[PDB]
């Protein structure tokens, strides 16, 4: 199982500064097949990134993602207190699927 | 592409056995391959199971392979999974998934039903 | 992705493009070629081509044993297409042995082709740089028709065998056999040479055709479509069948090639490049084409549908034109000449490998007991090479001429990518086929594809076969030859030895198979593990 790996377990942040998470995994993941989820506390998660850059629908603009082989990363332009929630990259490539270990907005 | 909710979550002893429902609506069940994603009370995600569209192609994770059976019906549009023999591991709260593009991912969660252990 | 290209980009496109494109576009007059030519491209080439991948990588079997796996009924789909390939090999080698001895005459101080002075030439030769200040004929035109080819005045007459074309013909095979036995490929850094200088020499060839007095004339030609007359069965069946050709689908080497290939990867994206380039460069040279033959109907002052061969010749006679207008004509026509050469030589190394590995796969307790497998190319090639002899005679050009409409193109590529398509998705499934691709490339094809598959393709290939049966018009070589008879019913068996494998194989496996009939037909309409 290809093992992904989340840096920033918690992030306490003021409003309207930039924050980037890292997410890194144990075996070359395909650009095409790594995806960012969002998940408000008490919700279930909902598509966020996928294609390591590709917007999902109700995402600000704000967000971005970027990354290639085993290292990736999403980055906010400017958090906010709709932004609090937490974050997990998750690698499509092959079986068994994996999800990272979750990095959550504290502020 | 609307809607998913969960159904049959609940209280069972360990090494019971459960069956966890899920109903679609708004798009047709029948083309979208759906899967079976597990959050523990620790708030990990882990992935169980996925069933293609047509139900001809299943994958399971390492630690539910034997024990999980995820099923489909197209015609009702209803996802199903089955527990034989749940561990104490097992309680966490169960989201079914539309991926049918694993190159966009999981498009829809549903509500999620908590299953607990003891 | 950069290398993913170039590794199989200058492979993939061969003589079809540069050669047969532009005389089956001369032959159909033109612009009215590239309506049916796009629309076979966008309804059927593409969604076929990516259709014939996916069966390779999803079973892993080869061009003929990969129907096991999808529907055992019409697994004569695969022998169908390895005998379309056994004819192909055998007519395609011409062109490298014309190529052939053209290069070995392109070594003079003078280009042959430049004057007639030469002890060949009738009377009726007239410098093109003369004419127009009659009967006249073109020195490179005569040149073509009574150095290289001694045109024959017909089928009926074959003439002696050319020793000089027989010799350029066993050398081509030489060379085959020693490339295949041996496994020589480009792989090495020689590669980027193989790929690059086609595409250099084609885009000289261009600068020079559109460049000359006439350039424009043959361009208006070239693009301007007939609508309101051309539209005859021949030209809908040409540009059709001139995709299929040029896309090596029909033949099974497709299916050969993604037999190799690990179904874990993007194959839609790579298709639609590699597609979409070759059907760029058969446009674009067609470009060249038609801008020289333009400015030979200004520099002689005859219409451009007279100027040349409404047939095979028409590139040994416009491409020789053009490197004669050019600085010193023995470098251009030389280097011209081996770029023909590698590009179809690397093409015919392609379609023997698929043809050895379909054929071995059918006896492989003898076809493949080590050296057994040598002596099975040694075989292969020398039957191949004394079929090609038959077309090295003064009558060849006639017999290649029916080789090239009958045996490898016209209504057996309709015939298989119809089958194919209406296996796929009427009696296997389009939904499973779908599925299966999620499975192996992560997503479903879309409605492109999925209704290309399902009406398109098979509506195209339905209606040009029955609007050639209801409109029918012969075969004919050049503008004025008529075949007799009894060549148009052989062309016909040629046809039909590929069209004919599905019901043959159909009834054998009936028989074969134990239980009534119906059981027999569930049974082996169910795929296998
Ligand atoms: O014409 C080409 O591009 C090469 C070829 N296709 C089928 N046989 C040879
Ligand atoms: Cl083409």
């Amino acid at each position: 199982e290809n093992v992904l790996t989340q840096s920033p377990a918690i992030m306490s942040t003021s409003p309207g500064e930039k924050v980037t998470m890292t997410c890194r995994a144990s075996s070359s993941v395909g650009s095409s097949y790594l995806h960012w989820y969002q998940q408000k506390s008490g919700a279930s998660p909902k598509l966020w990134i996928y294609s390591t850059s590709n917007l999902a629908s109700g995402v600000p603009a704000r967000f971005s993602g970027s990354g290639s082989g085993t290292s990736y990363s999403l980055t906010i332009s400017s958090v906010e207190a709709e932004d609090a929630a937490t974050y997990y990259c998750q690698q499509f490539s092959g079986y068994p699927l994996t999800f990272g270990s979750g990095t959550k907005l504290e502020m | 592409e609307v809607q998913l909710v969960e159904s049959g979550g609940g209280l069972v002893k360990p090494g019971g056995s459960l069956k966890l429902s899920c109903a679609a609506s708004g798009f047709t069940f029948s083309s979208y391959a759906m899967s079976w994603v597990r959050q523990s009370p620790e708030k990990r995600l882990e992935w169980v199971a996925e069933i293609s569209s047509g139900g001809r192609y299943i994958y399971y994770s390492d630690t539910v392979t034997g024990r999980f059976t995820i099923s489909r019906d197209n015609a009702r549009n209803i996802l199903h999974l089955e527990m034989s023999s749940l561990r104490s591991e097992d309680t966490a709260m169960y989201y079914c998934a539309r991926g049918e593009v694993r190159q966009r991912g999981f498009d829809y969660w549903g509500q999620g039903t908590t299953l607990t252990v003891s | 992705k950069i290398d993913f290209v170039l590794s199989v980009a200058g492979g993939f496109v061969g003589l079809g493009n540069v050669w047969r494109f532009p005389y089956l576009c001369y032959k159909n007059g033109g612009g009215a070629f590239l309506i049916p030519y796009f629309i076979f491209l966008f309804g059927s080439g593409l969604p076929v081509f990516f259709l014939e991948i996916i069966i390779g990588q999803y079973t892993s079997e080869g061009g003929i044993t990969c129907w096991e796996k999808i529907c055992p009924l019409f697994s004569g789909i695969g022998y169908a297409s390895v005998v379309i390939v056994s004819l192909l090999n055998v007519y395609y080698i011409v062109i490298l042995a014309w190529a052939t001895y053209y290069l070995f005459q392109s070594f003079q101080k003078e280009l042959p082709w430049a004057h007639c002075n030469h002890s060949w030439n009738t009377p009726h030769c007239m410098e093109d740089t003369m004419r127009k200040n009659t009967n006249f004929t073109s020195p490179v035109i005569e040149f073509w028709e009574r150095n290289v080819l001694s045109l024959s005045p017909g089928i009926d007459h074959p003439g002696s065998l050319k020793w000089d074309l027989a010799l350029c013909l066993l050398l081509v095979w030489l060379v085959c056999f020693f490339c295949i036995w041996k496994g020589v490929r480009s792989t090495g850094k020689v590669v980027y040479f193989t790929a690059t200088f086609p595409f250099a020499m084609l885009l000289v060839l261009l600068v020079r055709g559109l460049t000359l007095p006439g350039a424009g004339a043959g361009i208006k030609f070239y693009l301007y479509p007939d609508i309101t007359r051309l539209e005859d069965p021949q030209v809908w069946i040409d540009a059709g069948t001139q995709i299929f050709f040029s896309y090596a689908i029909c033949l099974g080497a497709m299916t050969s090639l993604g037999s190799y290939n690990k179904y874990h990867n993007n194959v839609y994206r790579d298709c639609m490049l590699l597609g979409c380039l070759n059907s760029g460069t058969s446009f674009v040279s067609g470009f060249a084409i038609f801008s020289i033959l333009g400015f030979m109907a200004q520099e002689q002052g005859v219409d451009i549908a007279d100027v040349a061969e409404s047939g095979p010749g028409l590139a040994f006679i416009a491409y020789p034109k053009a490197v004669t207008m050019m600085p010193l004509p023995t470098f251009w026509s030389i280097l011209f000449f081996i770029m023909l050469l590698l590009l179809g030589l690397d093409s015919q190394f392609v379609e023997v490998e698929g043809q050895i590995t379909s054929l071995v796969d059918l006896y492989p307790s003898f076809l493949r007991k080590g050296y057994r497998r040598e002596i099975f190319i040694a075989f292969v090639c020398s039957i191949s090479y004394l079929l090609g002899l038959t077309m090295v005679t003064e009558g060849g050009m006639y017999v290649f001429q029916l080789f090239d409409y009958y045996a490898a193109s016209g209504v057996c590529l309709l015939w298989v990518a119809f089958f194919e398509c209406f296996v796929i998705a009427w009696i296997y499934g389009g939904n499973r086929f779908s599925e299966d691709i999620r499975d192996m490339i992560g997503f479903p094809p879309g409605p492109w594809m999925k209704y290309s598959w399902a009406v398109i393709t098979p509506v195209l290939c339905v209606g040009c076969f029955i609007f050639s049966l209801v409109k029918y018009v012969p075969l004919t070589y050049n503008k004025t030859y008529v075949y007799p008879n009894w060549a148009i019913g052989l062309g016909w068996s040629l046809a039909l030895s590929s069209m004919l494998c599905v019901p043959l194989v159909i009834v054998i496996r009936l028989c074969q198979t134990e239980g009534p009939f119906l059981v027999r037909v569930k049974y082996l309409l169910t795929p296998r593990e």
